[PDB]
């Protein structure tokens, strides 16, 4: 029993972060949980709100003569009746809101903008964005903001005044819904007007038309490609900054690759993954050397004992005793640290790591032989 | 999701078909064999966190590079996600021996959990070796013939129930293969 | 039964030779910086 | 699809628990009722083409104005589409007769049940009067036993109130 | 002096950033492809030929000169 | 708290439907189940002194290092409070048993404490030295029916996986 | 994110060692002319307001097809919008100056800076010259050559970190490249 | 990390603010508390292992039990992976004194211990009796100077308070 | 008011956590540059009659415009609002080096300044040629020492670049 709950659940009563997040991305990076406390001095009332045009926009350019939409429901926040949840409520219905993801955006593209900013969360199966569709036909867009945020998914997370983040939950309902939400919030640079062609389509930045790709992913379920979930992500953002072994990180996409490298790469992980089947199994019983005469050693190995420390004088001299727990059994420093050089010293873990460097490399000279017809090549 | 109760109707609506007498023969052998099935899952839920540390603790012994600086259970973030996510296939797993369908399993964790190692730089097949000794400690239970631990029941055959729980235990290999 | 085997001949070896061709001082096969670049072709201007 | 075993997978998978012994008695319940209402499919299945025989005239036995002209029982044919639906939704109680809960009626037989039946000119009405002379017709020893007879009497009585 | 640094597994030298990583050469050297030319920190572009030019009268240049009197603020 | 009861009407409230014929299913399998827990309720009800005793010192055996100077168990009064701390799980257990959940342990024995233990300097493997104990100190035939004895045999090792 | 003296912690962990005698001593030279780093943030925050304005208005006189219509920087909301992510860039270089190290660039500065700025529509070879002319700017303010401000040090030299801070601004030249 | 310049920089940045003259006076107090922590990162450095081997068997003399057939030190490969956890934690203090903060302990240390503890049932009172000792060791004039001291026995005491 | 003493508690607050030893070598910082920017604070504390003066009418020198009539400075009364605000600028960097960082100006001089001067028509081009002329007056041999005329110098361009 690892988890005790999850964070779709309210927090108990003896604890300050939930238990999933104490190890998880949550403490890695920068989408935590910023609360406003009991009373507000008027510089800390603006940590509260840049964090909250930072969600709830999701980064993007709120000018000065477009912020002055906001001076209404800001100053109703900054007195303070408007809790946080009710503020993003107001800010949702907004005008300027409704600019920059309704009028332009198809609806699979307004959900799932909805879902990252007002929940933390990208959508998770189909008949959840098919209800909430349901709604918007049936009761426009008043109410369907209510449908996000009076469920019990917004009170149980966020309460009223946490400012909404991208959770890092731990337990992903399906294991898919852990990319979906790492490609929507694509970036610390980056921002739906972007990912969603709402510049480019229009006129000026204006008009813009505010599409979605991964369409397919929410109706037929196929998971995401592994390149959208590590070049532009989140895990960029909350990089551990490990020396992880295999490096998930992925290289950039060469020019000039031929089908004779790959050729050589893809036969050699078959030659890794087929010794690594026959190395693993020989391991775990006759990998050591000394460990058949480990029982005939130890029956031997205790005689002559001592209490105070320092006897067997071996004929009168000094000779004394460590007694420690380590060195009765004859160990040394060098016992306890031969655990950390066994990352390439082993058999067992040098063709693993070898085999993942290679299919890291293969993953992308494959992807990289995908451009056809007009292709200048090379002699190595 | 769906169960097994509910299989036999998403296949007789494509005909559309009254389900009478027809295909309901494994289902009246179904709650035959409830009680020494509910017998059988509770083998595993009254072990499971005994299982969780015999296997992911077994992968480290067969791959020591594991827990060097540099592999993927090194600190203790890394080892206590991966204990995390050992306990997560096993609980899917025995939602799945509890309703006799695999549709518990494959659209609630293996859709894109191969994508997400991928991404994250988890190794595969250390991986697919922790699932695999969860599949040996599974038989084991079932059969009441593990080495260090028996429970006793009324005797009679639980080796179809045991082949239904090692069926299961691969597909979590075929996913993130 | 290995993944990686030394090289060598006579007793105590895996049956490979030494430096995997009997070649321990193998011979250059690569070219000077200005001809490898000639034949790739796709530094021709520089 | 609302059954048994599919709240116990996922009342537990909400709080991410393990089954429970709270968990496994709750499938031992879907044994022993079980057997008295998979025993309720078969007599269904049997003569279903009568059933729909003495509610496809009690539809009409109360209204005639059903076949006046332009509504929908206004010829032969849409009588007969009328009779494909009043086979269908006694043909939804042989599929949650077996699968023990609701799970079939409300995935496909009230999810837009409504917005069809007043776009196109379908008066509920007359629905739930071809599954009331299904209901009270019933005679428990002889087309069941007792205690297999309420559940047939249970569920047709649960889309009564759902398609009004 | 020239900056080279691989993070991520994304090795740019200055402002190159490296496509094709390495092609082993005769003395022991390596040749990596870039995708832009490098300029030099404390370059200078070299000005385009120009045609001399000659101070068209001397008076006008001695009528630019400050005398003692305009150094010392007496005159204008 | 989590009964069978209590988890079958909430996820009723979740989507706001009446109390179904498929939650009639569950609670018709309590009434036979509880034939075993219930028997097992005050066969700990009557006897609970003589449990609570033998695995007190099947703790102290284990751990002797417990009564040594400056740990848990160094004068008499904290002896005490040890042997009415094992009261009290055997207490929760005998309330599990005759609610049928795991709820009357999860709240009032197991959730927050792994907080205070890891506080107090209480070893948490001296806890289950008296519980894997008495979880087989039961002999089947002679403790009580065969059937009590395997939910008896449930809670006692749903607790050892919590606090493990 | 990390600084120069925990980029020597996760290189030392790399080979599991103690940060020990060798690796201790370039710490100390960190330090050492750690005034002068202090020194040399505090000219490119002084004049970060013009820093901006030189550059940016640098690269219109160059490329004037920018303004002209139908141009990236055209409207008044594309031009007020040049000149937030032309002082964000600068903001993340004084980080990295600050701090010894181009992790802040890397994780949060870049982190899909070339993907956005096609997705825009921002020309990648134009906003090159907004940040080359940003380096110009500062190793003159840092070496205390600027043509038009000088400002009040005590005497040396700080030849490395205007060398540094040119390797900054040069991964943002070549990472959007 | 957690640092002096990573704290500077991170709510300078959640601000949009560059570098301010209060951002630059906390990094001069990174100048002169940096010897004293930069000392007793090099007195760690070059005594660890005898720290390390007198850390280790206190554990093990307090608790003797440990080495009972059953429990965690039943053999020399889980005796040899007790050793290597104290130097575990003894090289993340020495990180942590380089670094300036408990970045090294938060992230590599403490985040998720108190998960892999209660799984594997390693007692953690005889994680906490290891760096006790050494708190309890020190000799603040002839192990290092006095400030290096304070410096040093401050993540000790951090990651005892962590622990328990 | 943003200074150390703020940051490095509103940090230490966002998570939870107890003053570390991060928090408090921020805090010797604020001890080793409190004895450049306090005889840089007195300094200013005397003599700012004089400065308020000679910068006052730096802008009236350069902007000789702005005495027409329908302008800003085109009466005395409003000459005398206009140096009374650069004597407002001057407390507050007064302000600024007494708390060691830039929250009186931000919280009381900047925020909400750029509302007000384009509703009533004052160039902040004026604003900014008093306050560069304070900057370049100085003589840091001879106004005050060395390190204090880089604390009064990194105050006075923090608010040309914050009206800039
Ligand atoms: C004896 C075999 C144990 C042991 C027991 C001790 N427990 C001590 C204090 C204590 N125990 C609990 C939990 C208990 N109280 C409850 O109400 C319930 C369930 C509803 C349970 C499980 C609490 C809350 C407390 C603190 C308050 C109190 O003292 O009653 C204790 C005293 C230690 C101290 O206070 O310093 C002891 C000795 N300790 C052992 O060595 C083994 C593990
Ligand atoms: C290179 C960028 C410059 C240059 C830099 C030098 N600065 C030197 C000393 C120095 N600078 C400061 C101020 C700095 N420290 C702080 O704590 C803060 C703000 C909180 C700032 C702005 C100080 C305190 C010092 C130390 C001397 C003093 O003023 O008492 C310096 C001297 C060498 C050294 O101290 O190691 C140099 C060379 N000088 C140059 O020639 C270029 C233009
Ligand atoms: C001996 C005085 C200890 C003790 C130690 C044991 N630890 C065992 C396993 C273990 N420990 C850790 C945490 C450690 N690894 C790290 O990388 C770091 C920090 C960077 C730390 C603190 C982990 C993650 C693991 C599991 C993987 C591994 O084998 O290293 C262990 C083996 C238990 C078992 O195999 O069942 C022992 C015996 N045991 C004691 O009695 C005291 C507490
Ligand atoms: C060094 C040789 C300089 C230089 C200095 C001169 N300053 C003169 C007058 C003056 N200085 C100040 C500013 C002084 N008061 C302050 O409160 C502060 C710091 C906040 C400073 C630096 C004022 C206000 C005045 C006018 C009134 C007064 O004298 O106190 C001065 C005499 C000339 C004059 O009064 O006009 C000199 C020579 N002059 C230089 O050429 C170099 C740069
Ligand atoms: C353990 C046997 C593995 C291993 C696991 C690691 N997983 C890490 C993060 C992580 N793990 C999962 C899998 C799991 N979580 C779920 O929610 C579901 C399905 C709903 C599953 C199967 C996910 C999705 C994630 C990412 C989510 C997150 O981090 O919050 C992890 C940490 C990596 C890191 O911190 O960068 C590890 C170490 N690693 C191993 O070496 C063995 C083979
Ligand atoms: C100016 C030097 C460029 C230029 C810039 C434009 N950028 C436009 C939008 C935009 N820019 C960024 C970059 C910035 N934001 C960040 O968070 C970071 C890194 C931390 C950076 C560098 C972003 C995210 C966006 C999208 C903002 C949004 O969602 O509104 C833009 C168009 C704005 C509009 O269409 O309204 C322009 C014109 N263009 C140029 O020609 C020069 C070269
Ligand atoms: C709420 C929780 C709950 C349960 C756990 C089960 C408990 C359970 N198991 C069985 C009963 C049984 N269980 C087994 C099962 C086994 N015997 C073996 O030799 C194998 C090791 C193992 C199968 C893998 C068998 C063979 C029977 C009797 C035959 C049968 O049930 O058909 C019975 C019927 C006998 C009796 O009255 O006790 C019951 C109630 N029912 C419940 O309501
Ligand atoms: C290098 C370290 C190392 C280990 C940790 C073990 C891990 C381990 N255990 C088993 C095999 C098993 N592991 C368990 C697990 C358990 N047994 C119980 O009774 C408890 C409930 C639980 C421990 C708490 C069970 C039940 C089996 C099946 C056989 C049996 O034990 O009776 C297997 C598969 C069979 C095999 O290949 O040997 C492995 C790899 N072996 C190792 O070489
Ligand atoms: C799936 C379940 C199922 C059923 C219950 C029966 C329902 C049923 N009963 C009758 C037919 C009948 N049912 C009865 C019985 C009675 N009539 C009464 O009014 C009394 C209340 C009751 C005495 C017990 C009689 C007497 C007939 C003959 C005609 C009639 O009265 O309807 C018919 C007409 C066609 C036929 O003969 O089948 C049908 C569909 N059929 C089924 O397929
Ligand atoms: C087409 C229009 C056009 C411009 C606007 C300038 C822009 C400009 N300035 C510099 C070069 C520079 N630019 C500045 C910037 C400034 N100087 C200051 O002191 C202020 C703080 C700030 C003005 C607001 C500085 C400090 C240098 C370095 C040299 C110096 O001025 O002392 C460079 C690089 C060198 C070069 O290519 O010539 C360019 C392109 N040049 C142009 O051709
Ligand atoms: C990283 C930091 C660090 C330490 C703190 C020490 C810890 C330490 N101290 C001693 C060793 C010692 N330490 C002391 C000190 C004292 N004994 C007393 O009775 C006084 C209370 C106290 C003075 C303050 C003495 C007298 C010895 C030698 C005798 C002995 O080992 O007990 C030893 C044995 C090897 C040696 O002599 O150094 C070690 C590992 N070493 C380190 O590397
Ligand atoms: C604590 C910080 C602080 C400040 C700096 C001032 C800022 C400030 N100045 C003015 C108000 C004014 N400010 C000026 C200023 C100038 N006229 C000029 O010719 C130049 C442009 C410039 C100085 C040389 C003038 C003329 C007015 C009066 C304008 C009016 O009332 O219409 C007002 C409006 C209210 C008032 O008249 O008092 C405010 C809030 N107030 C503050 O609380």
């Amino acid at each position: 029993k690892v988890v005790d709950r999850l964070d779709s659940q309210p927090s108990a009563a003896f604890e300050q972060t939930k238990q999933v997040y104490t190890f998880s991305r949550y403490i890695l990076g920068p989408h935590r949980a910023v609360v406003a406390p009991v009373a507000m001095d008027p510089s800390e009332k603006e940590v509260v709100l840049r964090a909250v045009y930072r969600q709830v926009f999701g980064n993007a350019y709120i000018m000065e003569e477009e912020r002055a939409e906001l001076r209404v429901m800001e100053s109703q926040f900054l007195l303070g009746e408007l809790s946080v949840k009710e503020l993003v409520r107001a800010l949702a219905k907004s005008s300027t809101y409704k600019v920059r993801f309704f009028e332009g955006a198809v609806q699979y593209r307004f959900i799932e903008l909805c879902f990252k900013h007002l929940l933390g969360r990208a959508p998770d199966n189909h008949e959840e964005i098919a209800v909430h569709m349901r709604k918007y036909q049936q009761e426009g867009y008043d109410a369907e903001i209510d449908s996000y945020l009076d469920a019990g998914e917004y009170d149980n997370v966020f309460g009223d005044d946490t400012v909404p983040f991208l959770r890092f939950r731990g337990v992903y309902t399906p294991c898919d819904s852990f990319n979906r939400q790492c490609a929507l919030q694509g970036g610390w640079a980056n921002s739906d007007k972007a990912m969603g062609g709402a510049a480019l389509s229009g006129y000026n930045g204006s008009d813009g038309r505010q599409m979605s790709t991964m369409i397919g992913n929410y109706i037929s379920g196929k998971p995401i490609p592994y390149e959208k979930v590590a070049a532009d992500t989140p895990l960029k953002s909350t990089a551990p900054n490990w020396y992880a072994r295999p490096n998930p990180a992925l290289a950039p996409q060469p020019a000039y690759v031929s089908a004779k490298e790959i050729a050589e790469l893809r036969s050699r992980v078959s030659k890794l993954e087929a010794a690594w089947s026959v190395a693993v199994k020989q391991s775990a019983a006759a990998k050591d050397t000394v460990e058949t005469w480990r029982a005939a050693a130890k029956e031997m190995a205790a005689m002559r004992g001592i209490s105070p420390m320092g006897e067997a004088y071996f004929g009168g001299i000094a000779q004394k005793v460590d007694n420690g727990a380590l060195a009765q059994l004859g160990n040394k420093a060098s016992s306890y640290k031969k655990y950390l050089y066994a990352i390439e010293t082993d058999e067992v873990s040098r063709l693993e790591v070898d085999l993942e460097e290679a299919k890291g490399q293969l993953r992308v000279l494959e992807a990289a032989m995908a451009k056809s017809t007009p292709m200048t090549r090379t002699a190595e | 999701m769906l169960d097994a109760f509910s299989r036999v109707v998403v296949n007789s609506d494509a005909k559309a078909a009254y389900v009478g007498g027809s295909d309901l023969q494994a289902l009246k052998s179904f709650i035959a064999d409830g009680n020494k099935r509910l017998d059988a899952v509770n083998s595993i839920v009254s072990n499971a966190s005994c299982m969780v540390s015999d296997a992911v603790s077994g992968m480290i012994c067969e791959n020591p590079g594991l827990i060097s600086p540099g592999g993927n259970c090194y600190t203790n973030r890394r080892m206590a996600a991966c204990l995390r996510d050992g306990e997560i296939i096993l609980r899917y797993v025995s939602y799945a021996l509890l309703a006799g369908d695999a549709s518990v399993l494959e659209d609630r964790c293996l859709n894109g959990l191969k994508e997400t190692y991928i991404a994250l730089g988890v190794p595969t097949n250390s991986s697919i070796r922790a699932v695999s000794i969860m599949k040996a400690q599974a038989v084991a239970f079932i059969t009441n013939t593990a080495t260090e631990r028996k429970m006793s029941f009324a005797a009679g055959d639980c080796t179809s129930l045991a082949s239904e729980v090692a069926s299961y235990f691969d597909r979590v290999g075929a996913a993130i293969s | 039964r290995t993944a990686y085997p030394y090289t060598g001949s006579g007793y105590g070896s895996a049956g490979v030779p030494y430096g995997q061709d009997t070649y321990g001082y193998k011979a250059t096969t690569a070219k000077s910086i200005t001809e490898t670049a000639a034949q790739a072709g796709v530094f021709n201007t520089f | 699809m609302k059954s048994v075993i599919t709240t116990v997978v996922s009342a537990a998978d909400a709080a991410g628990r393990f089954p429970s012994n709270s968990d496994l008695e709750s499938i031992q319940g879907n044994i022993q009722r079980s057997a008295a209402r998979l025993e309720a499919a078969e007599k269904l299945a049997g003569n279903h083409e009568a059933v729909v025989k003495e509610a496809g005239d009690a539809c009409f036995a109360k209204y005639a104005y059903l076949k006046n002209p332009g509504e929908a029982g206004e010829n032969q044919e849409k009588i007969n589409k009328c009779y494909r639906d009043v086979d269908h939704y006694m043909r939804l109680v042989n599929y949650c007769l077996v699968v023990g809960g609701t799970g079939p009626l409300d995935e496909w037989g009230i999810a837009g049940a409504r917005e069809v039946y007043r776009t196109l000119n379908l008066p509920t009405s007359a629905y739930v009067a071809s599954i009331a002379y299904t209901r009270d017709r019933l005679c428990v020893p002889r087309d069941m036993s007792a205690q297999a007879g309420v559940e047939f009497s249970a569920y047709l009585d649960y889309l009564i109130n759902a398609l009004s | 002096p020239i900056s080279i640094m691989g993070l991520n597994k994304l090795v740019t030298a200055g402002t190159a950033k490296v496509v094709r990583a390495d092609v082993p050469c005769a003395n022991g050297c390596i040749i990596h492809a870039v995708s832009s030319v490098i300029i030099p920190p404390n370059y200078v572009p070299v000005p385009q030929p120009t045609k001399p030019v000659f101070p068209r009268s001397v008076i006008a240049e001695i009528a630019k000169l400050p005398t003692p009197r305009q150094a010392l603020g007496l005159d204008p």
